[PDB]
RNA sequence: AGCAGGCGCGCAAAUUACCCAAUCCUAAUUCAGGGAGGUAGUGACAAUAAAUAACGAUACAGGGCCCAUUCGGGUCUUGUAAUUGGAAUGAGUACAAUGUAAAUACCUUAACGAGGAACAAUUGGAGGGCAAGUCUGGUGCCAGC
């Protein structure tokens, strides 16, 4: 089997790429719950935060940064399922995508458009979550829908991807066994380098304040192009600290930075580096 | 197991016309059916060649040849008069696959074509005495050749008429 | 007001030649190949087709004088 | 055997060889310069169907295989021993018949 | 082999980069390389328009990417294009469409062209039905 | 719990799980005994599954050669009796023409005793002569004309000896073990090497002069008058081809 | 109309049962409805409808007949004492369901092996 | 130091399921237990069985069919038409029963379930032909890609 021994170690050899993800303060890997309207997202977010920090979250909004495991943390984002103007830049920023399908309906064209946008703009780690298995007692049809969805999904994304199935919701949160065997996977995540997120300094905003003078807006009369503080969390290549950098935030057009400032970290490092925990802003 | 075997060459003109004639004559599905019947024919007459090449009056040749001809007359591919061992050597694939249930119910009648025979006995209508057989490749034994009739729980026998007939009776009696 | 996916995106095929309803079921294609080749060799031999069916209406298709389809012994 | 023992080798495309060939679907148009990774060398691969040449652009981590002509053609060049069978994870036959989608 | 040679090259580059980064803090953290990765930072922008803060919604994400020195200039750009194979209708030239070219997303008017056997670039009145073609448009 | 290659004269079903029963320590060896699980589960089929066999063993219905022996894996091997008090049954398990454990339905007056070959005659303690037998019933005070490789007739109410068959040239014999199993008749030749490989040769209705190891043979009684009954025509193995030629 | 027919009947006073093979023949119906079968078998024998048991059914191919195994006891108390619990809960006479199934039972077993203490627990 | 799930590079395949019901085994010992073991899920590695259609009726058409290095040979008993008709079904779907430790599957089975039977079979391979179109060569109107 020397031919197989020389033929299966060609899986290793790829294009050499560079990473720039330093091993001292790795960012929360932004994952992005996206899919159809209605099904999934908010209850899956509530289940993941209830199993990762043992505390519920009612009326969630905006990006959370929860902690999972010892070293590193991660970031959730309920992307709205009605606009490509959020779907596109979520697929441009995201690193994992736990992607919702509903098995009593087949696929849906919002997750179709999301998977095509991801396939073009640079493949994140995709992971399918097939929810809504209120199908019937006919476990033959349950196995049939899961089999056809798995084969269609493995054609659409890489063949062999994980497709976690969820049953019905037990009073707001998902079945905790399935949330356990999903959370163990996204703790053993193992991401990959991509050229766009290793060539551009990119940041997801999670707090948004307007430090413009109230007397000034009250004497100008709702006309000014104000000044705005984005309290956020950068990923990727180092955003250069000198003010004057052109930074485009999405959906309004570009600006230049005025001043930036490093803050106390609102998420855990290891406690030995502390000496020598869900953080849910915009809420 | 590995019943069927690929022949000594599968891309050849005479073999291609062989499979074309046999398939279109006995109403067959693919080359695997001819290859299965041809294989087991080759196996039993390869076993018959050794019993021929050893001498007569050996107990091996005597009652193993009697065993082989009893099994072959039980399947029915050997006539009642040629009960000696070299007619097994002179066997052929045509009167060996002629005893399958498709061809046999077409010969018995009741089907009006070989292909209609195949599609009805896979639509579960023909029962050898008591047992409904829904498979063509049966090789029906000689004793149960006269027990072929439409099964009683099927509307070509004497059951309730089918769903097409009673649905048309409903929406033509409305 | 809920979307769905259509047939070609569900099946994920496309840009193929027009294939054949005869080519679908192999038992049918190995029937419509035989009964053509059954009618092909009414043009290389003259096969037996029952015989004198009606009354003898003549040979009905032409007899020619200068033609001998008899294999001769060298 | 043509490259050590393996039947397929992942490779990095340098540049589409012969974009300026005027005759469409020609031999000098359907070549790419692949950097073989298993020993780090250059080779000239032969992607079929110039209409599906333009999937591969530049370091698309392409996967080669042998060619093996079953006769003699009209204006085919010799020397190309390698054809493209898979590009960046997917198979470009499936890409050219537009089932899958090229990921980037 | 060659791939482990290239990986050893870039990883030794990153290692010597870190080993001469691990130095005095005002230069080597925030004025020679500037907030590497994973730093909760506040940014301010003046001249941000009103409707952003007037009707900001907490549901929608606010991503922000920096620009390289080349991707603030304007002018034409020549891309390759293809009708996405499940779109039921083909793309006529001078019909505007939204693009996710990089960070910016923008409606622009393209012109689909093709090199007629690679001698000149003439304007098509329609995109081809299943294969690629060149295209040119004003944009970032 | 090592199994699935049992002694294949037990004839257990192979699609019956994976394992096969381990006979415990007892009066007979491993591969020449037959435990009551294999007996009452797939040899005469009075109980379906092994825990039901444990139920009929625990409920005192079965006794092997006199006393109850409430145990599943009890290796009740050759020549003993099994007096099922209900069903009035006396299973003596003996051998057959082919190598299996044939059963009987013994009368009570014959099931009241059993026999067996001795293995040694010794002087145990305080100058007491005691003999053994093949099923471990080391019994004291024999008649001292008991020789090695001879049979005594145990009374099975007490452990006393009622009679013995002093084997010599010419008294009716059984066999056990080896490829000449289940044969009778003792009168052709009596060979005695030095180190085994010897037999009292056999004479039957067809007078087949046969031999085996002397460890693989033991006695029954007088010619034509045996002490034990024997199953299915007092097993001979003439020929199945001659049987299908005659009848 | 169906029929039942028993064969291979052997008495067995080692359990005071009679065990046999049951052939039910139904010309058009699906299958023979084990509760109704059980009361019919206890009617044709002299049994209880509680001391008769049938388990190993299989409908043979093409429909029409079904073959299975069949038990009739006597002394309904002895039927309780001899037939296993899964059969005795398939009939409605004795129930057994416990919540600590495998995982929440064995984790409780291992932690209770770790406990070593009774209800004296003051902190 | 085994089961399940992982890691083993950035590009890859089973579940962190059920259970002592079977076979055995251990213990004071029928009764407790056993990731020994069994059951189920996933599973184009392999193997066997075979459904995607079957039978009729009608209409015109013949400058038409088919075969053999060529001229020859033989044939409406040859093709195109929803012109069109009713019959039979299981893939499914599903009361129920069956199986089983319980449950799935199969085996049964009432009521549904077919015309483009769209209830949509693929993978290859050999040829063409078409423009107010494109390109290269030249001994016009051509040859090639
Ligand atoms: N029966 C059943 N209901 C579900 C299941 N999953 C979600 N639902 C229902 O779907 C409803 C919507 O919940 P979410 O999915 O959290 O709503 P959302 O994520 O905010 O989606 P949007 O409102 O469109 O943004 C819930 O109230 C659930 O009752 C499921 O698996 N089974
Ligand atoms: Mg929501």
């Amino acid at each position: 089997t020397m031919q197989r021994s020389s033929d299966v170690n060609e899986r290793k050899l790829h294009v050499p790429m560079v990473d720039r993800t330093p091993e001292d303060d790795p960012p929360p890997f932004i994952v992005a719950v996206v899919g159809p309207p209605g099904t999934g997202k908010t209850t899956l977010i509530r289940s993941l935060v209830r199993r990762m920090t043992k505390s519920t979250l009612n009326d969630i909004q905006g990006p959370i940064t929860v902690v999972s495991g010892k070293h590193r943390r991660l970031t959730f984002l309920e992307c709205p399922a009605d606009d490509l103007n959020a779907m596109i830049d979520i697929a441009k920023i995201a690193d994992l995508v736990l992607l919702l399908i509903d098995g009593n309906f087949g696929f849906e064209m919002e997750t179709m458009e999301f998977l095509n946008i991801a396939q073009h703009h640079g493949m994140p780690r995709v992971l399918g979550v097939a929810t809504h298995l209120d199908l019937f007692k006919s476990q033959s049809t349950l196995r049939a829908s899961k089999k056809r969805l798995k084969h269609r999904f493995w054609t659409e994304v890489y063949q062999g991807a994980k497709l976690f199935y969820l049953s019905g919701v037990i009073n707001g949160r998902y079945p905790d066994r399935e949330i356990l065997n999903l959370s163990r996977f996204i703790s053993v995540m193992k991401f990959r380098p991509l050229k766009w997120r290793n060539e551009h300094p990119y940041m997801l905003a999670d707090r948004f304040t307007d430090l413009t003078h109230p007397e000034l807006i009250e004497t100008q009369g709702l006309q000014i192009d104000r000044k705005v503080a984005i309290y956020g969390y950068l990923h990727g290549t180092p955003l250069p600290s000198a003010p004057g950098t052109r930074v485009h935030i999405a959906g309004v057009g570009d600006f230049s930075v005025a001043q930036i400032e490093k803050l106390p970290d609102p998420c855990p490092t290891p406690f030995y580096q502390q000496k020598l925990l869900i953080y849910a802003p915009m809420s | 197991s590995k019943t069927y075997s690929t022949p000594k060459r599968p891309y050849e003109s005479s073999r291609l016309d062989a499979e074309l004639k046999l398939a279109g004559e006995f109403g067959l599905k693919n080359k695997k059916e001819i290859y299965r019947i041809s294989f087991q024919l080759s196996k039993i007459r390869r076993a018959a060649r050794d019993l021929l090449t050893r001498d007569e009056k050996d107990p091996k040749r005597l009652f193993e040849g009697n065993a082989l001809i009893r099994r072959l007359v039980r399947v029915g591919v050997l006539s009642e008069d040629k009960k000696k061992l070299d007619y097994v050597l002179a066997l052929k694939v045509e009167d060996f696959l002629e005893r399958r249930l498709q061809t046999q119910v077409y010969k018995l009648g009741l089907a009006k074509s070989v292909h209609h025979a195949r599609v009805l006995i896979t639509q579960r209508h023909i029962a050898v005495g008591k047992q409904i057989v829904n498979i063509p490749s049966f090789m029906v034994r000689l004793d149960s050749e006269k027990h072929i009739d439409f099964a009683p729980t099927s509307p070509f026998g004497g059951a309730r008429p089918g769903r097409v007939a009673r649905r048309n009776a409903a929406r033509k009696a409305e | 007001g809920k979307r769905a996916i259509n047939y070609q995106i569900l099946k994920n095929k496309g840009l193929t030649p027009k294939r054949n309803k005869d080519n679908r079921n192999s038992r049918v294609k190995k029937r419509k190949k035989y009964q053509k080749a059954q009618k092909k060799l009414k043009s290389v031999r003259a096969v037996y087709s029952g015989g004198q069916s009606g009354v003898y209406e003549g040979e009905k298709t032409g007899i020619k004088k200068g033609l001998t389809r008899s294999v001769k012994f060298k | 055997s043509p490259f050590g023992g393996s039947s397929h080798a992942k490779g990095i495309v340098l540049e589409k060889l012969g974009i300026e060939s005027k005759q469409p679907n020609s031999a000098i148009r359907k070549c790419v310069r692949v950097q073989l990774i298993k020993n780090g060398k250059k080779v000239t691969a032969f992607v079929p169907n110039d209409g599906c040449l333009n999937f591969v652009d530049e370091n698309d981590e392409v996967l080669l295989a042998g060619f093996g002509r079953k006769g003699k053609a009209k204006g085919d060049i010799p020397g190309v021993r390698f054809k493209v069978v898979k590009v960046s994870g997917v198979s470009l036959l499936a890409l050219w018949k537009e089932k899958k989608e090229k990921p980037r | 082999t060659w791939y482990e040679l290239q990986k050893a090259k870039i990883s030794k580059q990153l290692e010597i980069n870190n080993i001469e980064y691990q130095e005095m803090t005002p230069e080597q953290r925030q004025r020679i390389e500037g907030f590497k990765a994973g730093s909760y930072v506040r940014i301010v922008f003046e001249k941000v328009p009103m409707e952003f803060v007037k009707n900001f919604n907490p549901k929608f994400p606010i991503v922000m990417g920096g620009l390289l020195p080349t991707e603030i200039k304007f002018g034409i750009v020549k891309a390759r294009l293809r009708r996405h194979r499940w779109h039921k209708k083909i793309l006529k030239t001078n019909d505007p469409l939204v693009l996710s070219l990089g960070w910016r997303r923008f409606q622009t008017l393209p012109i689909y062209t093709t090199t007629d056997s690679r001698t000149r670039t003439r304007m098509l009145k329609y995109t081809p039905e299943h294969t690629y073609c060149n295209a040119a448009f004003y944009g970032p | 719990l090592k199994r699935l290659a049992a002694p294949h004269h037990w004839l257990l079903d192979k699609l019956s799980g994976c394992y096969a029963p381990r006979p415990s320590a007892g009066p007979h060896k491993l591969r020449e005994s037959l435990p009551l699980i294999v007996f009452l589960r797939n040899r005469l089929k009075y109980a379906l599954n092994g825990r039901e066999v444990k139920a009929i063993l625990m409920q005192r219905h079965v006794k092997v050669d006199g006393k109850v022996r409430t145990d599943t894996t009890y290796p009740a091997g050759f020549m003993d009796v099994i007096t099922l008090d209900a069903t009035n049954e006396n299973f003596r398990l003996v051998y057959d023409v082919k190598g299996r454990f044939a059963v009987h339905r013994i009368t009570d007056e014959e099931a009241s005793y059993k026999l067996g070959k001795v293995k040694k005659v010794q002087l145990g303690k305080k100058g007491v002569p005691y003999v053994v037998t093949h099923d471990g019933r080391t019994i004291r005070y024999p008649d001292p004309n008991i020789k090695v490789n001879d049979t005594v007739k145990i009374d099975l109410a007490s452990g006393k000896i009622t009679d013995f068959i002093k084997f010599d040239a010419g008294k009716l014999v059984y066999v056990t073990g080896g490829r000449n199993l289940g044969r009778i008749g003792t009168i052709v030749h009596k060979e005695r090497h030095d180190g085994g490989f010897d037999l009292v040769h056999i004479k039957d209705s067809l007078d087949n002069t046969f031999v085996t190891r002397l460890n693989n043979v033991f006695v029954i009684g007088e010619q034509g008058k045996p002490y034990i009954s024997l199953p299915k025509g007092k097993g001979i193995k003439l020929s199945i081809a001659e049987e299908r030629d005659r009848r | 109309a169906v029929t039942i027919r028993t064969r291979k009947v052997i008495s067995n006073p080692l359990l005071a049962r009679k065990q046999f093979v049951v052939d039910v023949l139904h010309p058009n119906r699906a299958n023979v409805s084990k509760d109704e079968l059980r009361e019919k078998l206890a009617e044709v024998y002299k049994a209880e409808k509680d001391a008769v048991s049938v388990f190993g059914f299989r409908t043979q191919f093409g429909g029409g007949k079904s073959v299975g195994f069949g038990l009739v006891y006597n002394s309904v108390a002895e039927a309780k004492k001899f037939e296993p619990t899964y059969r005795l809960v398939r009939y409605g006479l004795a129930e057994k369901v416990e919540k600590a199934s495998r995982q929440q039972r064995k984790q409780k077993k291992n932690r209770d092996k770790k406990i070593f203490g009774t209800g004296k627990r003051l902190a």
